RNA sequence: GACGGAGCCAGCGAGUCUAACCUUGGCCGAGAGGUCUUGGUAAUCUUGUGAAACUCCGUCGUGCUGGGGAUAGAGCAUUGUAAUUAUUGCUCUUCAACGAGGAAUUCCUAGUAAGCGCAAGUCAUCAGCUUGCGUUGAUUACGUCCCUGCCCUUUGUACACACC
RNA sequence: UAAUUGCGAUAACGAACGAGACCUUAACCUACUAAAUAGUGGUGCUAGCAUUUGCUGGUUAUCCACUUCUUAGAGGGACUA
């Protein structure tokens, strides 16, 4: 393994793991694949990241948010409501705790759980607005894959917010159970419930 | 192979130095330690009543080591916080100068800090020595 | 956008009209030329003059223009 | 003697001055080890350079960073630059161009620009609003 | 612009008559060519000096010294 | 042979600059050590007030700025040379003060 | 379910009264010569993969 | 003369290339990426040379680099009105010449490494010593002086060194520096002039400009020989010393010509891809080796490359 | 998330002469504050303005509750000639509505919104205001003329104080 | 085109104001000039621990050296290359 010992410690755990494979805190970034098509090249899980806090410019041009890795997008969507607009260091801790709870509930990769949740809650068919003199109509329209991913992350975080507003359960637990049920759609996630109502209203209004 | 309070962590070292000052006990605390709020910007007294003054002593001793010379005004500015003025917005209000000076002169009468010219209080010989030795035992606390 | 105005267009046209053999195809050399044979009072304006002059040089090498 | 170089790292207001010299191989910020900086979860953000390139290339370097200005995140993102640019400057001035270059390839392959700083600066505030772009709420009635 | 701050001089004068006071605004733009300090032209003029010409063939030869 | 300090300040940058150029020039043909001038941070006198004389109209504010530029040079010169510098170098607007210590 | 994986070729124009629905020319990833127009709600580039459950609406300009 | 592999490492037009007579395994490249990179050659199928040292310290584009013979003193002339003298190892500035009022065009050291000469954009040529004393100022050119090139005199280091220079008012001046006056002037150029060079023996000048004619002059008899169109913008000029040829980097590629007798040798074409026919990357710089087996050509795609003299078949 | 400890980081600026300004440091005081000195006409001294939000460890625990701090009573200080319809500051006690807000409607495309404090202005005292500054820093467009309007052209007009 | 901004067309030609240009500020300069009223490194004196070189500090008349960070002034840089 060849450790190099200095008077500064540089502990062996971070030494070995992050010299061998470019991880999360301690999580493998390889062997994760997007289980379905039509979300590749947007769900950015090919370039690894240590910690979701990056000073990356993504809102300058048109699709640098698509180039951005997905875990930072999960933190940035965990960020909303006016009490917590700014505290993304806190959002990173919540996300680390959430993925720890994911590991405890299921032995599989938490980033794979996040990918499966986004894949299974992307709303395939939305409904847009038409002038339509009289009852001011709505017409069913498909969804671009970036809008799929964005609405998926927004649904996950809004569900966690409203299900852990006034409860004993913390944001990390609520986000973890929502991510588990969105990974296995069991008609229990608020994200998949909003997906299902979007699909049924689209197939009614088409 | 080379030990300093800069080289040891803050929270751990502060807990261990508070425990050492508890085990020694020669601090001659004032009588109103249970009364105070430690600042006018507080509304509740400190929870750990048996060791809050000694934790303050540990923090102040570490501060005097880290800096050249500071006074009760600098300590009050540091240990102050945000005052809840009701419906009005928060402000920064300084801490309790009485307990700050009581813990300063208590560290003096131990022999950890002394009077430094151009005004001020600076770390002592045996104060730098015993802060460095307890920094050692916190470094080699590993099993 | 990056539409160039009558000042830079008129000036660059006059320079390329009466200084064709001396002026080059490179922006750096061409702006040193503009600095030396024009008493322009603005640095950014001088850079704009030289840039449009280089554009006209490339178009002249490509083919004959009407202007 | 003392073959040292001085580099800097800036974010929005933080200036981190890194003294990089040939020594035993220690890495310290404000007279304290890197393993003791307090952004809590950004301990890995500091390690990012040291880690990426490899501890080996630091097993002969003493770097000491003095830090001024800007809040805690500004502080840490500045260390990152200094312990990476001081690195790049040292490999420029003393060792092989292929080594410095492949370090540049790794840095720009993974980069949050690292070696270059962010050009984003706080724009000035305008009258009629508490923010720089947002204006006061008007009523019409 | 700063050309107005550089070249233009403005004056305002209140004139009292038997009615209400009259306001005289006088504005004078100085020429740039007879200035003694500062810029000698507006920041728009690109004055281009004319070149001189030489015969091309020249009967290519050398000179002895 | 007395070691004194000369400190100049003004609001107009260019006349301050050629005052300082005159001073450093004269010191350089009569060298004392070298003592190039030291340039202080520019003090921006900021005064913000309303545009409107009355209180009607859109709430538009304005910020007038004065700029104070200030330099110092150290000289270690005899009496008459200190004098001849201090009365020969003088221009409008630039205020120059000399201190013995 | 008849899920269909489409793949764009061309962007036609941004229809819709509010201007958010984009017209695209897509193929279907099994026949090259089978291409139709689609209304999309989100932002669309060239070379991306869309999802249909129904592929024969052949819609047009929205008012 | 085939391609011996491509050479990368720059981000600007490679303005100058040079070698060392004492150590023939070294290259120096000055480019428009504001740095001067010295390379050690290896002879690999592709990477002929590996960069070993990079030199910085300019605030604008560097144009020319010149070395002493053994390879220990290196001058650069750069458009921030700077001249600077490095060593090769450990990369520190030995000295900086300042005093030029504008961009600097060309620098040359004499054969005994005592006299440094710099022609520059303020229509003038400074001549300096090694330590940094301005020995003299020389005028005469009404326009941009293009380049200067030293000329060594006869054997046993005779008590004279000559110099030639070209300036963009159709003028070529040959000077002697024993007591600083003018000795020869050359006229005849149709157009703009950019590049000349002097023979290794030290009696021939070849000079070149905008419209493709090459003139050659001789100082021993002080007479003109001829002129030769290259049909394009010729940029750089070099002498193959032992084999005695004329390499000319031009706006379309390389034209290498022969002197004994007068015949064209090669219109050298590099293969390119991805570019249209109206945006062909032209040439910038040429250099010959110490014994002239190798010419290095620096090109506008930030790319240097090398072709070695070999039998035709 | 509130509280309690510890960790601990900015930038824009202002400041006294015939006046009494910004105040360090020492001491008294729970606190506000007081007193003895000191530095500064200022990149030097106040001031590293050791700011707050944050970070860590702990108490609490879905309870209008340790959330929230209005409305009240008593007392202690400071400014001022003078505080009574409390100038403000501090201490204890009192502990109300508020459980995320209907028709409507405002601002906003990146270091922007939003959160967070600080300085200056008015100032003897009094910021919940404004003007600036920095700290932390998202989402969602990269379009359209549907609503509200604007510019140009054509067209119609019984309008010209001009579609009110 | 942000722009009666330009290309062009053309009973119009040649101009003018405005826009733009300009000025201030925020960004870059390990290139210049510098600087105990900004710093940095070394040297002395001195304090701890380790002692084996070291690590963390303090020090105004301990000097010496430098300007990377800090300030400015003169410039350069982007002109869509
Ligand atoms: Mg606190
Ligand atoms: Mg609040
Ligand atoms: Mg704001
Ligand atoms: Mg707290
Ligand atoms: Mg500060
Ligand atoms: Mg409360
Ligand atoms: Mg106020
Ligand atoms: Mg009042
Ligand atoms: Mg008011
Ligand atoms: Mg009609
Ligand atoms: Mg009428
Ligand atoms: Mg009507
Ligand atoms: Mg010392």
């Amino acid at each position: 393994f060849t450790p190099v010992v200095l008077a500064t410690p540089i502990p062996e755990e971070v030494q070995q793991a992050q010299t061998e494979i470019k991880l999360f805190n301690k999580w493998s970034f390889e062997e994760v694949e997007v289980k379905d098509a039509s979300l590749v090249d947007y769900v950015q899980v090919r370039q690894p990241i240590f910690v979701a806090h990056t000073a990356g410019r993504y809102a300058n041009k048109r699709f640098r948010k698509a180039q951005c890795p997905i875990i930072e997008r999960l933190t940035n969507s965990l960020m909303m409501n006016g009490r917590n607009n700014g505290k993304k260091l806190k959002a990173v801790r919540i996300i680390k705790h959430t993925l720890d709870i994911i590991n405890v509930l299921t032995d599989q990769n938490p980033i794979q759980v996040v990918v499966d949740a986004i894949t299974n809650t992307g709303p395939r068919e939305d409904t847009t607005r038409v002038g339509g003199g009289g009852a001011a109509r709505r017409q069913a329209v498909d969804v671009s894959p970036l809008r799929r991913v964005n609405q998926a992350i927004a649904l996950l975080t809004i569900g966690a917010r409203e299900a852990a507003f006034r409860n004993i359960k913390t944001i990390a637990e609520t986000l973890a159970e929502e991510l588990i049920n969105a990974a296995k759609g069991s008609s229990t996630s608020y994200a998949i419930k909003k997906k299902d109502e979007l699909e049924r209203v689209a197939k009614s209004n088409r | 192979p080379g030990v300093s309070v800069r080289d040891v962590a803050a929270q751990d070292f502060i807990n261990a130095y508070a425990s050492f000052l508890q085990r020694q006990g020669k601090l001659e605390v004032p009588g109103y330690v249970d009364i105070v709020k430690t600042s006018s910007g507080n509304e509740m007294p400190p929870q750990d009543a048996e060791g809050w003054f000694y934790k303050r002593a540990a923090s102040v001793a570490r501060h005097i080591y880290m800096r050249k010379q500071v006074g009760v005004g600098k300590l009050n500015k540091l240990y102050g916080g945000a005052k809840s003025r009701g419906v009005r917005p928060y402000k920064h209000i300084d801490a309790s100068g009485s307990i700050n000076r009581k813990v300063l002169q208590a560290l003096e009468k131990i022999g950890i800090v002394e009077i430094s010219p151009k005004g001020g209080r600076r770390i002592s010989e045996n104060g730098q020595r015993d802060l460095d030795r307890i920094a050692a035992q916190t470094l080699e606390e590993d099993e | 956008g990056r539409v160039r105005t009558k000042t830079v267009k008129r000036a660059s046209k006059a320079l390329i009209e009466r200084y064709y053999p001396k002026l080059t195809l490179d922006f750096q050399t061409n702006k040193r030329l503009c600095d030396e044979i024009a008493t322009i009072q603005s640095k950014r304006l001088r850079n704009k003059i030289a840039g449009y002059t280089t554009h006209l040089m490339k178009r002249i090498q490509k083919g004959p223009v009407r202007g | 003697a003392v073959p040292s170089v001085q580099t800097f790292g800036k974010k929005k207001s933080a200036t981190a001055v890194a003294h990089v010299k040939a020594g035993k191989g220690l890495i310290k910020v404000n007279g304290s080890p890197i393993t003791l900086v307090e952004p809590e979860i950004l301990r890995f953000k500091v390690y990012e350079p040291l880690l990426l390139v490899g501890l080996d290339k630091f097993s002969n370097i003493d770097i000491r960073v003095r830090v001024t200005g800007g809040g805690h995140v500004s502080q840490v993102y500045a260390i990152r630059q200094a312990i990476a640019k001081g690195l790049v400057a040292y490999h420029q001035k003393y060792v092989d161009e292929q080594s410095k270059n492949e370090l540049k390839k790794a840095f720009t392959s993974y980069d949050r620009t690292l070696l270059i700083a962010d050009s984003r600066r706080p724009e000035p505030k305008k009258f009629g609003g508490k923010g720089a772009r947002s204006r006061f709420q008007k009523s019409y009635r | 612009g700063q050309p107005v701050n550089d070249f233009i001089d403005t004056a305002t004068r209140h004139v009292l008559m038997r009615q209400g006071v009259l306001g005289i605004k006088v504005k004078i733009m100085r020429d740039p060519a007879k200035s003694r300090t500062g810029p000698k032209a507006l920041p728009d003029a690109v004055t281009i000096i004319e070149p001189k010409e030489e015969e091309p063939i020249l009967a290519p030869s050398v000179k002895d010294y | 042979i007395i070691k004194i300090r000369i400190t100049l300040t003004s609001t107009k940058v260019k006349q301050l600059e050629n005052v300082s150029s005159n001073i450093v020039k004269n010191a350089e043909q009569h060298n004392l050590v070298k003592k190039g001038p030291v340039r202080l941070p520019t003090k921006v006198l900021k005064i913000s007030t309303r545009k409107t004389p009355n209180g009607e109209g859109s709430k538009t504010w304005e910020t007038y700025e004065m700029r104070i530029h200030k330099r110092y040079i150290d000289l270690e010169a005899p009496v008459q040379i200190v004098k001849r510098i201090t009365q020969i170098t003088i221009e409008p607007g630039v205020d120059v003060e000399v201190v013995v210590a | 379910t008849p899920v269909t994986l489409a793949k764009v070729i061309k962007v036609l124009g941004r229809t819709g009264s509010r201007g958010g629905v984009t017209q695209v020319r897509v193929e279907f990833l099994e026949d090259t010569s089978r291409t139709i127009v689609r209304n999309v709600k989100g932002p669309v580039r060239e070379n991306d993969i869309l999802v249909l459950m129904e592929s024969e609406r052949e819609a047009r300009r929205l008012r | 003369l085939v391609l011996r592999g491509t050479l990368e490492g720059h981000n600007g037009w490679v303005t100058s290339l040079a070698t060392s007579a004492g150590q023939p395994n070294l290259l120096l490249s000055a480019s428009r990426d504001k740095t001067l990179i010295s390379w050690k050659l290896t002879g690999d199928d592709q990477k002929f040379g590996v960069p070993v040292r990079s030199f910085k310290g300019h605030s604008h584009i560097v144009q020319d680099c010149t070395l002493t013979a053994d390879g220990a003193y290196a001058l650069s002339a750069s458009w921030d009105k700077t001249l600077r003298l490095w060593d090769v190892a450990t990369g520190e500035t030995y000295q900086r010449f300042v005093g030029h009022k504008s961009d600097v065009m060309s620098v040359d050291i004499d054969k005994k490494a005592s006299m440094i000469i710099s022609g520059s954009r303020d229509k003038t040529i400074k001549v300096w010593t090694i330590k940094g004393q301005c020995l003299a100022t020389l005028l005469g050119h009404n326009d941009w002086v293009s380049q200067v090139r030293v000329v060594p005199n006869e054997k046993a280091d005779d008590d004279s060194v000559t110099i030639i220079s070209a300036g963009n008012d159709k003028m070529v001046k040959a000077w002697n520096l024993n007591q600083f006056q003018i000795e020869a002037d050359f006229i005849g150029h149709n157009s703009n002039i950019n590049t000349l060079t002097a023979s290794p023996d030290g009696t021939l000048i070849a000079s070149a400009g905008k419209d493709g004619e090459i003139m050659l002059w001789n100082l021993a008899a002080k007479k003109a020989m001829y002129t030769l169109s290259a049909q394009d913008e010729v940029f750089s000029l070099a002498f193959s010393p032992n084999r005695y040829w004329l390499a000319a980097a031009t706006a379309t590629g390389i034209k290498v010509f022969s002197l004994d007798p007068q015949y064209l040798v090669d219109d050298l074409r590099p293969e390119f891809a991805g570019y249209s026919k109206a945006a062909e990357p032209h040439a910038v710089s040429l250099a010959w080796s110490a014994d002239g087996q190798t010419l290095f050509a620096g090109y506008t795609d930030n790319v240097i490359r090398v072709w070695q003299v070999m039998t035709a078949n």
